[PDB]
């Protein structure tokens, strides 16, 4: 069934599973015509599908030529994003592929059970949890790879960079995720922390900057007082 | 017109036959009913008086034999058989007949009510869904489940009515999964009416027999089986004009025939809003949706 607090260390165990995150798929700027009616120009999307444990990120670029011509197109966002996810499992070999798939959005359970079919042993699971994955397009080399691109097209990133060498995949998720939502409260504040030091640099393999353990202890302080922070600047308290 | 006598009634009964039925005291004199249609299947059925559960009956067509009941104290139930002498049973029933032993099918001349329930129902195909070939009558009972329900036990008292399962292959043809789940156009006209039914009318058949067997035994597993069938129509956009306007009709005499205080536990509520305001034929069942507006406007 559904993925809540009270099951959260299923992530960390070792049968292989992937988030799957939709938000990012069908995305477009709205704008006045010439006549002053509105309308919209779609851009680049992702579909953002994580292994929680491992990090491997399989980045599922989706060009805004996939919308030609189509009608009703948040609607058939959610079946592409299942057609490329299932045609994803499909690509990898029988011992990779996942045992369980944590879609972020009810909406996504049934074209993805639809098209995953085929695969009837692999449990489709909602979560009640709100995870912020939306905000994968404030990491500056996913948004740059994705907004570049000019054809479909699948990118590999670990969103963990390394961190894995010095501590678990549970603390590596909630490192992912608390940065993630500061990203998403307040993106500017949030970018400003991670680079206000410019001696503390994001090697070229990867995606977060390369703090010490006692570096990322402060960083993560950080990112809880934005978030708080916000949220009385939000709510008044 | 034909004949079903009655043994005798040693225990209190309330006796269904088709829409009608009447409470019968232990061992009240009583000996069958007499008068019935030709023409139509019929179906005879049963609530003792001393335990509500369990309500059972027989299917049946007069033409296919000469059927009887008699109560049978081991199994404790009326049961149905059918006599193969055919002298010694135009006997009995004129000997009754002449004692007045017997109730009268009271069909009112103006009502059509039976035969527009009934209108594709065929003994052959209850048969199939029932299967006892040594009879020629079908037993169904409150509790019996469906081939379908003991896929999520006992294989030989199942009702092995036509599975549908929208999330499945059998539904969703690979490369059109968006469109075969929003539209199961393929799935009804292809898979099941070519495929399957062969036809319409057999289609409509089972569909009424599931409908009257979720009416008459509260069968559960018979009730999701008449919704999966409308349902797979009103979500459909390319259905035949002579379906839709024949399932409106069919829909019509079922939700009239309903009893008002049951409409809480044989209609679903997410499917008849959907099929009559939400799906591709939202507009194509005026005659139902005008019943169902009038009659149970709670539900929607
Ligand atoms: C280009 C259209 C096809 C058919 C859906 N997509 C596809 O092969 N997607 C894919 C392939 C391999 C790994 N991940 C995703």
């Amino acid at each position: 069934g559904a993925m809540n607090s009270s099951n959260y260390a299923e992530l960390f165990n070792n049968d292989i599973k992937l988030f799957v995150d939709d938000t990012n798929v069908y995305r477009v700027t709205v704008h006045k015509t010439f006549e002053g009616n509105v309308a919209t120009k779609a851009i680049n999307g992702c579909i953002f599908t994580l292994n929680p444990k491992t990090g491997h990120l399989f980045l599922k670029i989706i060009h805004t030529s996939v919308w030609a011509g189509q009608k009703r197109l948040s609607q058939l966002a959610k079946w592409k994003t299942a057609e490329e996810v299932s045609a994803l499992v499909r690509s990898l070999p029988k011992e990779e592929q996942p045992k369980q798939i944590i879609v972020t959005r009810k909406a996504m359970l049934d074209p993805l059970e639809v098209h995953m079919l085929d695969f009837p042993n692999i449990a489709i699971r909602p979560t009640e949890l709100r995870l912020p994955f939306s905000a994968a397009m404030s990491i500056d080399k996913l948004s740059d790879v994705v907004m570049k691109a000019t054809e479909p097209q699948m990118v590999l990133f670990n969103i963990y960079d390394d961190w894995l060498d010095r501590i678990s995949s549970y603390t590596a998720f909630s490192r992912l995720t608390l940065l993630l939502r500061a990203l998403k409260t307040n993106e500017e504040s949030a970018k400003m922390i991670l680079l206000s030091d410019p001696t503390i640099t994001i090697k070229s393999y990867h995606l977060w900057p390369s703090f010490t353990d006692e570096q990322w202890i402060t960083i993560e302080s950080q990112m809880r007082d934005l978030i708080l922070t916000e949220y009385g600047r939000k709510y008044n308290v | 017109m034909n004949t079903v006598p009655f043994t005798s009634a040693p225990i209190e009964v309330t006796i269904g036959i088709d829409q009608y039925s009447f409470n019968v005291k232990e061992n009240q004199p009583f000996h069958g009913i007499k008068d019935i249609p030709i023409g139509h299947v019929h179906v005879i059925h049963f609530q003792h008086a001393d335990n509500s559960s369990m309500r059972y009956g027989y299917w049946f067509d007069c033409r296919m034999g000469n059927f009887y009941i008699q109560y049978d104290p081991k199994d404790g139930l009326y049961k149905m058989m059918e006599e193969r002498d055919g002298a010694k049973f135009e006997n009995i029933v004129h000997n009754f007949k002449e004692r007045q032993m017997m109730v009268s099918y009271p069909k009112i001349d103006e009502d059509d009510t039976w035969y527009n329930l009934t209108e594709f129902v065929q003994m052959d195909k209850i048969r199939k869904i029932v299967r006892k070939d040594e009879n020629q009558f079908s037993y169904v009972d409150s509790s019996m489940t469906t081939v379908q329900e003991n896929e999520l036990s006992d294989p030989a008292h199942s009702l092995n009515y036509t599975v549908i399962n929208f999330k499945s292959r059998e539904a969703i043809r690979p490369g059109h999964e968006m469109e075969d789940f929003l539209d199961k156009s393929y799935y009804l006209n292809t898979v099941m009416l070519q495929g399957i039914f062969k036809n319409s009318s057999n289609y409509f058949g089972e569909l009424q027999f599931a409908f009257l067997n979720a009416m008459f035994f509260g069968n559960y597993g018979s009730s999701l089986q008449w919704h999966a069938m409308i349902e797979l129509i009103c979500s459909s956009a390319t259905v035949p004009k002579h379906m839709l306007d024949k399932l409106d009709e069919i829909l019509y005499y079922q939700i009239k025939t309903l009893p008002e205080q049951y409409s809480d536990i044989l209609l679903n509520e997410r499917v008849w809003n959907i099929c009559l305001y939400s799906s591709f034929q939202k507009n194509s069942l005026h005659n139902t949706e005008k019943i169902m507006e009038n009659k149970y406007p709670e539900l929607l």
